[PDB]
RNA sequence: UAAUCUUAUACUUAAUUCUUAAGUAAUAUAUAAUAUAUAUAUAUAUUAUAUAUUAUAAGAGA
RNA sequence: UGCUGACAUGAGUAACGAAAAAAAGGUAUAAACCUUUUCACCUAAAACAUAAGGUUUAACUAUAAAAGUACGGCCCCUAAUUAAAUUAAAUAUAAAUAUAUUUAAGAUGGGAUAAUCUAUAUUAAUAUUUAUCUUAAAAUAUAUAAUUAUAUUAUAUAUUAUAUAUUUAUAUAAUAUAAACUAAUAAAGAUCAGGAAAAUUAAUGUAUACCGUAAUGUAGACCGACUCAGGUAUGUAAGUAGAGAAUAUGAAGGUGAAUUAGAUAAUUAAAGGGAAGGAACUCGGCAAAGAUAGCUCAUAAGUUAGUCAAUAAAGAGUAAUAAGAACAAAGUUGUACAACUGUUUACUAAAAACACCGCACUUUGCAGAAACGAUAAGUUUAAGUAUAAGGUGUGAACUCUGCUCCAUGCUUAAUAUAUAAAUAAAAUUAUUUAACGAUAAUUUAAUUAAAUUUAGGUAAAUAGCAGCCUUAUUAUGAGGGUUAUAAUGUAGCGAAAUUCCUUGGCCU
RNA sequence: UAUAUUAAUAAUGUUAUGAAUAAUUAUUAAUAAUAAUAAACUAAGUGAACUGAAACAUCUAAGUAACUUAAGGAUAAGAAAUCAACAGAGAUAUUAUGAGUAUUGGUGAGAGAAAAUAAUAAAGGUCUAAUAAGUAUUAUGUGAAAAAAAUGUAAGAAAAUAGGAUAACAAAUUCUAAGACUAAAUACUAUUAAUAAGUAUAGUAAGUACCGUAAGGGAA
């Protein structure tokens, strides 16, 4: 069993979990977004 | 138990209807197996199943294969009826509570032997890992070199004693039980 | 046991719907009077006065 | 073993990543690019269609063309599940929030019509899993209506000839390969008992929206830091052969590569052969070698009766006698451990460990026991009800499972028995006050728990199962007498995976 | 579906008997809608641990970090049921002295006021309450290291002839709880000006490249 390939992309899943709207919808995600904005981040979410 | 397709069963939970009233004398007609009625109608001594608590609620006790209760006494003063359940616990049940006549079907269910692990899995039963097999962090019986019981009293993974320890105790006990079930 | 707890399930006035108030009709309970039937008591019918429109049923219960 | 930068050293060393290349020409510029021919490799793929993914890598900017029918999304519908949403007072909660209910979302699934092409809008009105046998039917041949042997047996279409509506329709008859495969049909075996959710006529409509479409996809175009021998879903996968998607070949298609040319010492790897011997090797037959049909027969002891053992070993038939493709097929036995098929340390342990089916104990009567819940409401348990569910040990079955409650627990009963907080009113004492009083302590009086203790019970609860003496001529010790205890190791097994002394004694 | 209805008209074509029913266009009137909003400062809730004590358990770190909630340009506090001591002062806030003093501590580690006098400060006093009860007080459990005011559970007053304040009591003194408002000095952010024995690795790029599934990290 060879490791290394732990990332296994699937756009839909990514957008569900780490997408902007998911962040927006949760309180915790909204807080994250705010924190990133404060930092100065160009890209707040996937 | 002896029910087979073609048999006829009534239910006298509402009461004795005007068909049978127009046409004890009624008790023997009524107390055929398979038909339901309040414990008031059911004569003392006879075997029953799907025994209720309350006069309105459904039959709760004695539902499993080959199981049954038995009417022991009835008290119209207090509106109760002492019933022996399958466990052996004598218990007050509302005198107007529901109960079917006869023993439950499939008496020989208990005698089945599952052949293999897979059958249990199909039924929906994942494997039980023994406390002695575990590590100490996981279960009190765990740890030790070789196989050991750690001088630890037989108990659950959360420290509740497994052999003999009465779990329903003190104030929170059953109010309606007349005589407790036979133990050991 | 109206301590606690558990379970189940019409019209008319005044500020299209909404709410108040009055009286009336309908149902239920309590109290008083009259008539009838049974063994001072119980049941039924009629009249007057008062109250109501979270409930009812089941269970546990100081 | 400071941090950052720059540059050395090893060193022009190893390596250049499974590989088959050759010539001619594009080009008097080519080992590496393009073409042609030859040769090879993959071929139930290294092919052809696709899914997901991605720096568009593509046959490219003059760029991947859809009203719908062996076209997908979008849309309708819902599953798993999700939701600062939903209900003077839904419930709970230090806040955050959590729960229940509604509603909404949510594909991996379901969704009308269609080449004789098809019309989706609006308005109105009342389907787990597997199987297709046997029988029976008729057909074809042998023998003398009936027997024997052999295939065929529900559906799928063109042709010809009839009979009815009128060359277009409906029905009937006859003609017509084998082996796979599909869909749709029917009947039906087994227990493990098999999703959810969204009407029909009539009239009036319908100018048909958006997005996906390249190429790559067992890979140089994704996930692995690399153009990485790893990981990566689905469908076709020429024939010949075969039981087959095994194995050989390879029609077609694709490919022959960011390393080449030579040389082939020692040495290493991965292969091929080997005289005489045949485990003498070694910790150990590790490794290697070993297959005298794969079809049809036949196949023992033992045994839990299961061709379990068995794919038995040997052996036969067919084939072959000097041999002459690949692939499947690699002995027999004794003992230890574990019933068995399974599971396990992803990346050093696959086991004797876990699990298991069975066995036993125990808890809980359901407004239960168990678990979860800053901690609740509540949830699972369960749409179950003691033949159930939770916990514990043991681990199929045969023969069996002895004695012991001392201790730690659990469990039952005793006002046997102490102590905690909680109370009236009233007695001295102390402080203060000129006095009563005020403020402190202390002591009295009825009504006291669970706990503890005592006595049972409970060991398939946690646990335990002693030593000395010396008696039948010597020996052995059936016996005999003691001490100690809760009881004093029973059946069995025994130098055991348990035996230190130990390479115990004896046999094979 | 607001280049929407719904109605009222006007123009057009069709149906059935001048009037009625539907469709299309054009005016007039009527009907709802758009959260991207700071961060720091403040107040409230919950509240660690490392650490110190040369161990560690009371204690400490600390009501700190953190998370959560809510407000305003500031917030908080504020016109004595305050301090003091027989003399007196007169809201609050910040600083200096008082003072590392009183006080307190497994009397260890260590913690530590107030009165008073100075500044800074603004006009700093002024009713808005028919004067405050399950309140004061008591018991008990907790509660800013000293100094309380708070608080869960339950008992529970008094009218200025009274009530609060100190172990307690007696004298005295002082204040009036259970109703309220309040600039100003202060905090933080931004801007402008001035001063730099500050910065060119604290001198403008970039929260980019790149790393990570993600929170997040982060160059030259
Ligand atoms: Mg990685
Ligand atoms: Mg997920
Ligand atoms: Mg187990
Ligand atoms: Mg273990
Ligand atoms: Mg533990
Ligand atoms: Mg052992
Ligand atoms: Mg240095
Ligand atoms: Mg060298
Ligand atoms: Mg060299
Ligand atoms: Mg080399
Ligand atoms: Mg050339
Ligand atoms: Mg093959
Ligand atoms: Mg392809
Ligand atoms: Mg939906
Ligand atoms: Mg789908
Ligand atoms: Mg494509
Ligand atoms: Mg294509
Ligand atoms: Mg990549
Ligand atoms: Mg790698
Ligand atoms: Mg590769
Ligand atoms: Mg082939
Ligand atoms: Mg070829
Ligand atoms: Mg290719
Ligand atoms: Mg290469
Ligand atoms: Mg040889
Ligand atoms: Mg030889
Ligand atoms: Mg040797
Ligand atoms: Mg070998
Ligand atoms: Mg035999
Ligand atoms: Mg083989
Ligand atoms: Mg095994
Ligand atoms: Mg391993
Ligand atoms: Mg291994
Ligand atoms: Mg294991
Ligand atoms: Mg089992
Ligand atoms: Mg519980
Ligand atoms: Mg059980
Ligand atoms: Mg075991
Ligand atoms: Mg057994
Ligand atoms: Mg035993
Ligand atoms: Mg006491
Ligand atoms: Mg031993
Ligand atoms: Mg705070
Ligand atoms: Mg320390
Ligand atoms: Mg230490
Ligand atoms: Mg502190
Ligand atoms: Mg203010
Ligand atoms: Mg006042
Ligand atoms: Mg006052
Ligand atoms: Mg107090
Ligand atoms: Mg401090
Ligand atoms: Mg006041
Ligand atoms: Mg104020
Ligand atoms: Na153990």
């Amino acid at each position: 069993k060879s490791r290394g390939n732990t990332y296994q992309p699937s756009t839909l899943k990514r957008k569900r979990t780490f997408g902007f709207l998911a962040r927006a919808k949760s309180k915790q995600g909204s807080k994250i977004l705010k924190r990133r904005k404060l930092k100065g981040r160009w890209f707040l979410s996937h | 138990d002896g029910l087979r397709p073609g048999d006829v069963v009534e239910s006298f939970r509402r009461g004795i209807p005007q068909t049978l009233l127009n046409e004890a004398i009624l008790s023997v007609k009524t107390t055929q197996r398979g038909n339901c009625l309040p414990i008031s109608m059911i004569p003392i001594g006879t075997i029953i199943h799907n025994v209720g608590i309350t006069p309105v609620g459904p039959g709760k006790f004695c539902r499993s294969a080959g199981t049954y209760a038995r009417v022991l006494a009835k008290l119209p003063e207090k509106k109760k009826a002492i019933v022996r359940l399958q466990s052996g616990e004598h218990r007050y049940v509302s005198l107007e509570a529901v109960a079917t006549i006869g023993v439950v079907s499939n008496i020989d269910h208990q005698n089945r032997s599952l052949g293999k692990a897979g059958r249990s899995r199909w039924l929906g039963i994942r494997p039980t890992v023994r406390g002695v097999a575990m590590n100490k962090c996981d279960h009190p019986h765990g740890g030790g070199r070789g196989k050991s019981k750690s001088n630890k009293l037989s108990m659950s993974p959360w420290g509740q004693l497994a052999k003999g320890y009465k779990t329903r105790r003190g104030k929170n006990q059953n109010r309606m039980k007349v005589k407790d079930r036979p133990r050991g």
